[PDB]
This record gives structure tokens, C-alpha cells and sequence, in this order.
């Protein structure tokens, strides 16, 4: 396998967001985190002046200015995901703007356990040493040579740095076997080992979550949980209980003033609220300020506006008014800036048939799920906001409109049904229904249901193509999940259905005993109920197969055919040892994968009426998504934000293991794939096949030639040595294949953005970079490379995306 | 009377040397369906029957 | 001291160990050979390690893979003028055929490469978002029996540690079905019924030991416990276990596997040793021995006795096959009458598999057989 692979779309995904005096100790810089990506925003009066955007050769964890010791500006601390750090320096020389390397470094350890709290890095007001907790029962400390220290708290939840100390102080939360406590612990670098702390409180609420330090005048920490905000500053102790947080866990923070009076605090949901400081300091006060998009990262900009970080949704620029609003909100929503992730699933259409093919995807979650339109002609987008969660998608051309999988969240009232959180597109249907079946009325069972609490209800929407309006929506039964959506015309029937692949969940059930496929029909504005269709277990997937269905029933796969009554006839089954989750198909031939990277390839035998096992290889690790390159080459992505092709063994002199599938692909991407799908965005290169991410990340992976692949690697070989790289991070170390123990070169996968970036150095760089290499232009005469030869080529691979 | 041929296996008490002998053929196997005249030994019990009905012409 | 992974390593093959290894099972076995002594005698200075094989035709001796045993007891001597030689032997890392030396004597030499141990992290590091990296721990469990035998205090637990699990395709129930700690605790449920003993102590937290363990406690086949070995991932190893528990459940006759003798409700542990355990004969022959309260379809051969009775207090009568003769097991019958199951049954599991009923129901005859 010879493969290449090129980001389309840069994230859009917010996962940290600081403010500091970067560009200039007088200039005020904002620093958006976007995954792979670094961006550098100047606050304006009007609003905030884009600067500079760049990529890493790492995926970005920890991100935190500080000020070093006699030194002109804010510096800045950076920790992939990998491992790796880099200090950068914001330079300017004349119109040329450079991001310096003042210092780089790896501190990984060979053996270490993650802790479950996950990677966090701090760093001490004095700018003396920088705070890092990777693994359980270790501390790593930097003053880029770091040393390790013994950690008896094998279990923490948060740690800062403490303000106005004799030496640098840390103040952590742990859960030991007897509860969960506070604790402190002092920093001598003369000795490389741990002074004690200042005081400690033995017990505090068994849900604390986050540590804030107060800066010097007050001192000491914040402490927040569920139900208790205490403050704690040796024999200072103060506790509050504010009742406007028991719905939603506090989660991300941000200081306003550099004095330490006003904090702001974001729930899970949206709500986003403010610390208030009633000065020694007297009390504390909570006010909620309003709704926003579920915040990842908060930060205080200045004039009353504050910037809303967001994974789920769009970043938000909000003002903060000194009186509230009508609806009893102090803010309200100044800018919104794109976001594509989450992205569950996603489609390619033609819609003004001109060969082009636009992008449309199932993005966001909960009251920021909605559908995205992208439109190249570079991208454009279009948001329509659906305020319920989507799922899953697919086109029918006959009917001008899309099938999506919906799900709102509603909780228990005391009136006996539920009520929704908020208005959303299943309640602002033009026309609605619910489905009523005996069959799986059927199901008497005990069933105690809390009142009080949350539930997911499924739906199915129908939205026209041009206005995005909501057409008709279709409630799915109580406990019915809905899974797999697919929309075909079947045998001698010239209709086109959409059909519906569902399950019943139960609580204490783990194994689902039941399932449905439902088969629809829109027909003058009306979803028609077709048929019924019950099995004992759930409906994962369901793919088009030639005139006939394939269908995923836990780990049965089960192919039906279009009866003349208009219903499913059982035809043929297979039965696999793994759990048939993911289904994909070409021709005649049948991959079938599990989550955990099962493999199983089937092909139909129509002259038998049934399915005869090819190939198999296990090997166990998590996996999100897969997808076929051809009838030999099958792409999938494994955990470690990694992707893989496996061949489907050619020539193997081994007739039992002519069925054995090797290990031709590997490569780290950077992002979790969650959808494939075959298509292209425009009207040497072989196949095509975009993706989507969580983060929102698009990109493109077509096959190559044996010539192609070995002519781009020693290109990217040669660009590693002059490209300026982002803390000296190599990209054969970038790209590695990195589990959370493993680590193996990549193999098969042109990294596309690097080839792609070629076109930017400047041209004494390209003529550096061709020389000495053999050149073939194909079939004919092996020579040296020219510098324009690999150009003009790297242009027509360019109009790929 | 007082059993003192112990079978190794499973510890059954037999009168009498040979009876033990043929308790511990049993515990072998080899599809157990032996036919006593011809020792054809058979993996099913109906495929038994209709080869000990060839047996008795 | 254990052998880096992949390692191409040399080991001895002892003979007549037949049976198949799963880590840290321990395993007592009666030597009488001066070749198996003239192995150990020199094995103890100092290994201690050989290869427990599994055979899956040994009469045409088919093997493909094994466990590797490191014998950790071997003290013994020649009491009542009978020289007697026993050795506690436990297994450690599984391994794969490669070449092999049957030396002079026996002296099967195992050219081998070693299998490594699959460890794989959660399903949530990946898209688990950095803000609530916080929020993963949970206020600790219960350990309790009242909101473990309620479920709403788990559905909380399902509900929190998968909350971000709706960036996916796939919805939290289903990593349910793939979350270790929701595994064990599916386990945590089945053994109760079984077992008195207190799991909280004595079953490990780690997985992978609690894989093998629940390993060396199911009567299954000589091939299901071999396959069983093939699964690296203890996660795999766990579904596997499971749905084994929920279908294979009453048990048959291994030889003509026509004769339901017992199901998986009737088994109970006696001791705190567990329902099955390894119990030898005075002749060196190994029996994996389970406890079940009730069986049919067996005929008694001889008169009980208690000599060299596994359990104090009870006579066995040997038990074999109604259909086939084959031997089944042993009924234990109480002495006095003080005594707790007064007939508590017992079968050796050599002979058993506790099969997939084909439901005789002429609305439910047969159904699917994955065996996950
Ligand atoms: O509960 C259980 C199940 C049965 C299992 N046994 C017991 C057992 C005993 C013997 C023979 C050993 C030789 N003596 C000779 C002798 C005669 C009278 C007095 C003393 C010695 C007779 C018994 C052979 C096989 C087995 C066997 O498989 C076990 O150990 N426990
Ligand atoms: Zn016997
Ligand atoms: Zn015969
Ligand atoms: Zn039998």
C-alpha cells in the first residue's frame, strides 16, 4: 500500500485559551488552542486582531505564559500530547514574524502509569520552575534536563501553585481509602526533594473537583465541588454553598482582575457564572450570569468581555453588562466563530448537480448539535442549528431532503411524563408521530423509574435540502435507541425508503435482547410507516448491498431481500466471533469489524446463497472508525489517534494463511476519526475517501503508486532537515505510532501537509532540497531530479482537496 | 466380597481382577461405542445400532 | 524473574503433564520417573521453569501453544519406605510452538518465542476532554450490599465516566459492554450464586490477574480454555468468559455428548478453595475436580469408601456415563448426619462442558452460537 494523506479543514475545536503580553509587554495577546493548532489574537477595542496561526508537530496539552527573569515579554510553555515541550519567543524582524525556540525537550519516562486526572502543567509565579504531573506517585520539575520526585499520594485531583510563599509551594486535592483531603507541599531545587507545607485540612467534600490559588493579597486556594466552594489560607477557612450549582458540575475558570477579587466559573451545560469577593476577606458570593455554549476554556478579556471556549460548540465573544437582561442574563453574545466538532457523521452531495459534491455534517451535541454545509469554491460554511444531539445521516435525492437520528434529553417531572429542557427542532416539527407497536408492547417487565432525573428519547427528522426547515419528525418508542440509518430503493420496487436500524435499552440489562428495523417512506410531507420488523439483539448497521440489505444484529450479520408483499425475507446469515459493529462493503465482497480491531472479511457467494470466510486478524486495541480503500486495502483508526491499512495478503505461499492479513499501513494522525466516507470536493493519484474528527478535522487519503510513495519519502526526508520545526519536534517522532507504552515509525502514509508546505520556502530552499535525487517522470528515463518537475506535479496532487 | 481391586482413575471397587480390567478400558474412550463381537467402536449411538444390526448376519 | 517478551527462548517439555496452563494456577504433581526427577533434580538449580503444553488431539499429539510453569515448591522424601517426590508448580507467560527437540531420553527441548501480555488503557483517553479530567475519579465505591444489589448507584457510574462518550458514533451502554470494571462486576454477580467467599480481598483489582482467575474457576473444555489463551486482551478475555456464562450452562457428557448431567446452578463451593479446585489421587493422577448439589443420568460403580476422601466426612462411589461408561465423576455421600449437603455430588471437569442447551422448544429450537 503506497498512501496519501493531506488536511483539508484546520480544526475548529477549542481546547485552551490564554491572554498575556506576547507580541509586546505594552501589547495585549490572545492565544487560541485548536488541537495541532496555535493562534495569536491582539485585543482591539472593537474586538480582536488575527495575528499569526501555525501548526505543531504535536498535539497541544498544556499551554501557559509566564514572565522569566529579567526578560522583555511573556514567554510561553508548551507540552504535546507526546511528550515533547517547547518554549517560544515571539519574534518580529521587520515584516518577517518568527516564533523562536528558546529551549525544547522530551520528558518522557519509559515506565510510568498515567494518572486518571490526565497531564497538568503549572508554573510558579516567579517564573522559577515549571510543575508537571504525568504519571501517579511522581512530580517531574523543571527550573531542558528535569528531575522526578516521590509522590506518597497516589491518587490527585488538581494542584496550583500557592501565592506569596518562602518557596515555591504546591497545594493539592487527593482521594485516599478514607475519603478525600487537601494537602501541601514545598519545592527546595538545592536539595531536589519536598520541604513541608505550610498547613493542611484533613477532610474536605467527597465531589471537590478544582483548585484556584488566590493571588498574593488574599493568598491561598479556592477549593469547588458539587456542593461546597470552601477557602482555605492556613487557620483562614470559609465555605459557601450556593444552591444555582447542584445542577451542573463546575468544570473551567478563569481570574478577571489581577487583584484576585472576581473569578468566573462555566458549568457543563452552558451556564456560565461569576466568584465574587466581599473583602482579610469577609465572604463569598455567587451570581449567575447567563447561558452560553458548554465552555471548555474561559478568559477574561477586558471592557466586559469574556471569551467562551468551546469543544462541543462555537467559541462565543459575549459582553458582560453591569445590569442584567430581560430573560435575567448579564451577558449577551457579541461574535460567533465557527466550529465544526464534534463531527458524528457526514454525507457528500451534488445538490445543484454540477458535479461538484458539498459536505454536510451531523455536528455538536445537545443545544449545539446542528447540521453544517460546506461549500468549496476555498471552503464555505453554513450553519443551521437543530438544539438536539444528531447522530447519524443520509441523502435521498428522489425526496430533496436528508435522514437524521436525533436524540433530546428530557428529565422526570412529578406529572407523570417529561419535559423537555428547552424547545428544539423534534418539538417544532411542521408535522410529528409516534410509532406504536404491539410487538414490542409485548415487553412486561418491572420497571422503576426515578422522577427526577435525565433520559434520552431518540427521533427521527426529515429537513429540506434547500431550507433547512424541519419537514416532519418521528418519535422512536420508550428505551429505543436508534443506531443505523440507510436510504436505497430494494428490488423490483422503483420506491426510495428510508430505513431504520434500532434497540431496546434497559438499565440492568447489559446484553440488548431486542431490536428493530423500520422501513419508511416520505411520501406529500408524511413519513409512512412501512413495516415491522423484530430481532433479539441491536440493529448497529445497515448497508446497501446490491439491491438488497445487509444488517448488523449484535454479532450476527444478516443479509434481507425485498419480498414482492413488501416485506424482508431472511435470505442467508453469518455468524462471527466478534461483535459485527462495523459494516462496509463494495461489490459483492463483506468487511465486518468489531470495536477493538477484530477484523473479519467475508465475500458472497451468490451461486450458493450464502458467505465464506476470506480473512480474519485480531489484534487487540480500540477502534473507532474503518473504511475500504479497494478490493485489497482497507483503512481503519485505532485508539492513539492513529490510523491503519491492512493488506489483504497477496501471494502468500502459505494456503491456510492466504486468509492471514498483514500490516502494510500505519500512521499517526492526531485526531479520533469517528465517520468515513467515499467522495471529493472538486470536480497520479487513485481513490478518495474524507473523514471527519471530533476536533472538526477534515482531511482527504487517495492511494498511490509504488513510485509516488517512494518519491515523496525521500522529499520528506529531505524538507525534515530545513523545514523550521515547531520546538525542534522531528516528524518521524511526530507521525510515530505512539500507544500509551508502544512507539513504531509510520509507513504507507505521505503526511500531505508537509508536502504541501514545499510551496512556501522560499526558492533557494527548493533548489537545496532537489538536488542529488533520481528522478523518474514514469515508464521513461531515470535522471536527476529537476526543481521544477517535483512543482508543477506537487500542484496537480495539490488539486486533490 | 470385600472388593480389592481399586481402579486408579475414579476409585471403583471390583470383586474380582478381570472386572477391573474392564472398568479401566471405560476410562480411556476412543469413541466408547464399542461392538463386543467385531470391537468397531462407533462415535454416535444410532450409527452403533445400524452397524450391530450387520453383526448378528 | 520472567522472560522479555518475544524472546526466543529454549525450555524443557515435561511429559505426562497433560493438561493446559492458565497463569498463576498452581499445579501439584506427583513425579515417579528418575527422568522427571532427573529434570526437576537439575530445573531446580535454579530455573524452576518448564512449558506446560496444550494438547488438542494428544493421542495425535497436537499442540500449538502453551503457558510457561515455574515450579515454586519441591521438598519430599521417602516416608513409609516409599519414595514419594511432589512438586507445586504455577504458571507464568503463555507461549508458542516453534520448534522442539525430543533430546536422548523424553528430554523435549521448546524452542519457543514468548507471548506478551496486551495491556490496553481505557476507552476515554482519547476524546475524555482535558477539563474534566477532574471530574474522572469518582467519590470512591460503597463496597457495600445494598446499592451494589440496587442498580441505581452503577447507572450514576454508567452515566458520569462515558458522559463525553457522546463525541462517538456509539453511545455509553455499549462501552459498558466493553468497560472492565462494568465486566467485573457482571462477574462480581454471577459468583454469589456460586461461591460464599468474599470477593471484595480475595479477588484481585488488576484485570489481567482477575482474567486468569476467573479463568481457573469455569469447568470448560481442554480446546475452550485453549482459544481462551489465544486472547490477549483481557477485555476479550472477560466477554468471552461472560457470554460463556450465560449460555454454556448445564453440562454433558464430554464423550458421547448425548446425557445432560448437571447445570450451572447446582454447582456451590464447598470450601473456600472454590467449586472446582485440583485434587490428586494416591496414584499421581490429577483430577480438576468440580462440586455441583445435584446430577442424573449416572450410574454408581463399587461400594463408597473413604479412603484418601478429598472432603472429610463423606464416602465417594464412582460415577460414570448412563449412555457411554465413560467416567463422569464421583458421588460424595455423608457419614454422619451432622453434616452440611449430607450428598453433596462432585464431577471432574475433563469429562464436562457445560454446553449450549439446544432449547427443545418447538417455538425456540435452535438460535445463534457466537462464541464471545
Ligand atoms: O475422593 C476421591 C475420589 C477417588 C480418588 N481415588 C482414591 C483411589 C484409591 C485407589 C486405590 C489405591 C490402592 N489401594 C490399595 C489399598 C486397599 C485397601 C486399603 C489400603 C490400600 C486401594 C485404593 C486408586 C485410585 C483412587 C482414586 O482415584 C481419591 O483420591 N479421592
Ligand atoms: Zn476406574
Ligand atoms: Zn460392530
Ligand atoms: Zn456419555
Amino acid at each position: 500500500s503506497y498512501n496519501y494523506v493531506v488536511t483539508a479543514q484546520k480544526p475548529t475545536a477549542v481546547n485552551g485559551c490564554v491572554t498575556g503580553h506576547f507580541t509586546s509587554a505594552e501589547d495585549l495577546n490572545l492565544l487560541i488552542a485548536k488541537n495541532t493548532r496555535l493562534e495569536i489574537y491582539v485585543v482591539t477595542a472593537e474586538g480582536l486582531r488575527p495575528v499569526k496561526e501555525v501548526g505543531m508537530y504535536g498535539k497541544i496539552a498544556v499551554m501557559e505564559l509566564f514572565r522569566p527573569k529579567g526578560e522583555s515579554k511573556d514567554l510561553l510553555f508548551i507540552l504535546t500530547a507526546k511528550y515533547n515541550a517547547c518554549i517560544l519567543e515571539y519574534k518580529q524582524s521587520g515584516e518577517s514574524i518568527d516564533i523562536i525556540t528558546r529551549a525544547h525537550g522530551n520528558v518522557q519516562d519509559r515506565i510510568g502509569r498515567p494518572s486518571e486526572t490526565g497531564i497538568i502543567g503549572i508554573i510558579d509565579p516567579e517564573c522559577r520552575m515549571i510543575g508537571l504531573r504525568l504519571y501517579d506517585g511522581l512530580f517531574k520539575v523543571i527550573p531542558l534536563k528535569a528531575f522526578n520526585i516521590r509522590l506518597e499520594e497516589l491518587h490527585v485531583i488538581d494542584v496550583k501553585f500557592l501565592y506569596g510563599c518562602q518557596a515555591p509551594t504546591i497545594c493539592f486535592v487527593y482521594q485516599d481509602p478514607q475519603g478525600r483531603h487537601v494537602k501541601t507541599y514545598e519545592v527546595s531545587l538545592r536539595e531536589k526533594e519536598f520541604n513541608k507545607g505550610p498547613w493542611k485540612q484533613e477532610n474536605v467534600e467527597a465531589e471537590a473537583s478544582m483548585v484556584i490559588a488566590v493571588p498574593e493579597p488574599f493568598g491561598g486556594a479556592i477549593i469547588i465541588g458539587q456542593e461546597s466552594i470552601t477557602y482555605h489560607n492556613g487557620d483562614k477557612y470559609l465555605a459557601i454553598a450556593p444552591p444555582i450549582i447542584k445542577q451542573s458540575t463546575i468544570v473551567c475558570h478563569n481570574r478577571v482582575d489581577p487583584n484576585g477579587s472576581r473569578y468566573l466559573l462555566g458549568d457543563m451545560e452552558g451556564r456560565l457564572f461569576m466568584l465574587l469577593l466581599e473583602k482579610t476577606l469577609k465572604d463569598l458570593r455567587v451570581e449567575l450570569l447567563g447561558e452560553t455554549s458548554i465552555a471548555e476554556c474561559l478568559t477574561y478579556l477586558d471592557n466586559g468581555v469574556v471569551f467562551v471556549g468551546s469543544r462541543l460548540g462555537d467559541s462565543q465573544l459575549v459582553k458582560l453588562n453591569v445590569d442584567s437582561n430581560e430573560q435575567g442574563s448579564y451577558v449577551v453574545a457579541m461574535e460567533t466563530f465557527t466550529n465544526l466538532g464534534p463531527i458524528v457523521d457526514m454525507c457528500v452531495v451534488d445538490l445543484e448537480r454540477q458535479g461538484q459534491g458539498q459536505l454536510v455534517t451531523c455536528s455538536g451535541a445537545f443545544k449545539e448539535g446542528s447540521l453544517r454545509i460546506i461549500r468549496n469554491g476555498k471552503l464555505h460554511i453554513r450553519t443551521v442549528p437543530l438544539y438536539e444531539s444528531p447522530r447519524k445521516i443520509c441523502y435521498q435525492e428522489v425526496s430533496q431532503c436528508f435522514g437524521v437520528l436525533s436524540s433530546r434529553i428530557e428529565v422526570q417531572d412529578t406529572s407523570g411524563g417529561t419535559t423537555a429542557l428547552r424547545p428544539s427542532a423534534s418539538t417544532q416539527a411542521l408535522s410529528s408521530s409516534v410509532s406504536s407497536s404491539k410487538l414490542f408492547s409485548s415487553s412486561t417487565a418491572p420497571h422503576e423509574t426515578s422522577f427526577g432525573e435525565e433520559v434520552e428519547v431518540h427521533n427521527l427528522l426529515i429537513i429540506d435540502q434547500h431550507t433547512f426547515e424541519v419537514l416532519h419528525a418521528h418519535q422512536f418508542l420508550q428505551n429505543e435507541y436508534a443506531l443505523s440509518l440507510v436510504s436505497c430503493k430494494l428490488g423490483k420496487d422503483p420506491n426510495t425508503y428510508f430505513i431504520v436500524g434500532t434497540a431496546m435499552v434497559y438499565p440492568e440489562e447489559a446484553e440488548p435482547k431486542q431490536g428493530r428495523i423500520v422501513v419508511f417512506q416520505y411520501s406529500d410531507g408524511k413519513l409512512q410507516t412501512v413495516a415491522e420488523k423484530e430481532v433479539k439483539g441491536a440493529v448497529y448497521s445497515m448497508v446497501e448491498f446490491n439491491g438488497k440489505l445487509l444488517a448488523s444484529i449484535n454479532s450476527t450479520v444478516r443479509l434481507y431481500e425485498w419480498t414482492t408483499e413488501k416485506e424482508l425475507r431472511t435470505e442467508c446469515n453469518h455468524y462471527n466471533n466478534i461483535m459485527a459493529l462495523y459494516l462496509k462493503t463494495k461489490g459483492d465482497f463483506i468487511l465486518v469489524g468489531d470495536l477493538m480491531r477484530s477484523v473479519l472479511l467475508l465475500a458472497y457467494k451468490p451461486m450458493e446463497g450464502n458467505f465464506e470466510e476470506i480473512a480474519r486478524d485480531f489484534n487487540p486495541n480500540w477502534m473507532s472508525a474503518v473504511e475500504i480503500l479497494d478490493d485489497d486495502n482497507f483503512l481503519g483508526a485505532e485508539n492513539a489517534f492513529n490510523l491503519f491499512v491492512c493488506q489483504k495478503d497477496s501471494a502468500a505461499t502459505t494456503d491456510e494463511e492466504r486468509q492471514h492479513l498483514q500490516e502494510v499501513g500505519l500512521f499517526h494522525l492526531g485526531e479520533f476519526v469517528n465517520v468515513f466516507c467515499h467522495g471529493s470536493l472538486v470536480m497520479p493519484t487513485q481513490g478518495s475517501v474524507l473523514f471527519g474528527t471530533v476536533n472538526g478535522m477534515i482531511g482527504l487519503v487517495t492511494s498511490l503508486s509504488e513510485s509516488w510513495y517512494n518519491l515523496l519519502l525521500d522529499m520528506q526526508n529531505r524538507l525534515n532537515k530545513v523545514i523550521k520545526s515547531v520546538g525542534k519536534i522531528e516528524h518521524s517522532f511526530w507521525r510515530s505510532f505512539h500507544t500509551e507504552r508502544k512507539t513504531e515509525p509510520a509507513t504507507g502514509f505521505i503526511d500531505g501537509d508537509l508536502i504541501e508546505s514545499f510551496l512556501d520556502i522560499s526558492r533557494p530552499k527548493m533548489q537545496e532540497v532537489v538536488a542529488n535525487l533520481q528522478y523518474d517522470d514514469g515508464s521513461g528515463m531515470k535522471r536527476e531530479a529537476t526543481a521544477d518537475d517535483l512543482i508543477k506535479v506537487v500542484e496537480e496532487l495539490t488539486r486533490i482537496h | 466380597s470385600e472388593r480389592p481391586f481399586h481402579c486408579n482413575q475414579c476409585g471403583a471397587s471390583f470383586t474380582q481382577k478381570g472386572n477391573l480390567l474392564r472398568h479401566i478400558k471405560l476410562h480411556s474412550g476412543e469413541k466408547p461405542f464399542k461392538c463386543p463381537f467385531c470391537s468397531y467402536a462407533c462415535r454416535r449411538r444410532d450409527a452403533l445400532t445400524g452397524h450391530l444390526r450387520t453383526h448378528s448376519v | 524473574t520472567l522472560h522479555d517478551d518475544d524472546s526466543c527462548q529454549v525450555i524443557p517439555v515435561l511429559p505426562q503433564v497433560m493438561m493446559i496452563l492458565i497463569p498463576g494456577q498452581t499445579l501439584p504433581l506427583q513425579l515417579f520417573h528418575p527422568q522427571e526427577v532427573s529434570m526437576v533434580r537439575n530445573l531446580i538449580q535454579k530455573d524452576r521453569t518448564f512449558a506446560v503444553l496444550a494438547y488438542s488431539n494428544v493421542q495425535e499429539r497436537e499442540a500449538q501453544f502453551g503457558t510457561t510453569a515455574e515450579i515454586y515448591a519441591y521438598r519430599e522424601e521417602q516416608d513409609f519406605g516409599i519414595e514419594i517426590v511432589k512438586v507445586k508448580a504455577i504458571g507464568r507467560q503463555r507461549f508458542k510452538v516453534l520448534e522442539l527437540r525430543t533430546q536422548s531420553d523424553g528430554i523435549q527441548q521448546a524452542k519457543v518465542q514468548i507471548l506478551p501480555e496486551c495491556v490496553l488503557p481505557s476507552t476515554m483517553s482519547a476524546v475524555q476532554l482535558e477539563s474534566l479530567n477532574k471530574c474522572q475519579i469518582f467519590p470512591s465505591k460503597p463496597v457495600s450490599r445494598e446499592d451494589q444489589c440496587s442498580y441505581k448507584w452503577w447507572q450514576k457510574y454508567q452515566k458520569r465516566k462515558f458522559h463525553c462518550a457522546n463525541l462517538t458514533s456509539w453511545p455509553r451502554w455499549l462501552y459498558s459492554l466493553y468497560d472492565a470494571e462494568t465486566l467485573m462486576d457482571r462477574i462480581k454477580k454471577q459468583l454469589r450464586e456460586w461461591d460464599e467467599n468474599l470477593k471484595d480481598d480475595s479477588l484481585p483489582s488488576n484485570p489481567i490477574d482477575f482474567s486468569y482467575r476467573v479463568a481457573a474457576c469455569l469447568p470448560i473444555d481442554d480446546v475452550l480454555r485453549i482459544q481462551l489463551l489465544k486472547i490477549g486482551s483481557a477485555i476479550q478475555r472477560l466477554r468471552c468468559e461472560l457470554d460463556i456464562m450465560n449460555k454454556c450452562t448445564s453440562l454433558c457428557c464430554k464423550q458421547c455428548q448425548e446425557t445432560e448431567i448437571t447445570t450451572k446452578n447446582e454447582i456451590f463451593s464447598l470450601s473456600l478453595c472454590g467449586p472446582m479446585a485440583a485434587y490428586v489421587n494416591p496414584h499421581g493422577y490429577v483430577h480438576e475436580t468440580l462440586t455441583v448439589y445435584k446430577a442424573c443420568n449416572l450410574n454408581l460403580i463399587g461400594r463408597p469408601s473413604t479412603e484418601h476422601s478429598w472432603f472429610p466426612g463423606y464416602a465417594w462411589t464412582v460415577a460414570q456415563c448412563k449412555i457411554c461408561a465413560s467416567h463422569i465423576g464421583w458421588k460424595f455421600t455423608a457419614t454422619k448426619k451432622d453434616m452440611s449437603p449430607q450428598k453433596f455430588w462432585g464431577l471432574t471437569r475433563s469429562a464436562l462442558l457445560p454446553t449450549i442447551p439446544d432449547t427443545e422448544d418447538e417455538i425456540s429450537p435452535d438460535k445463534v452460537i457466537l462464541c464471545l
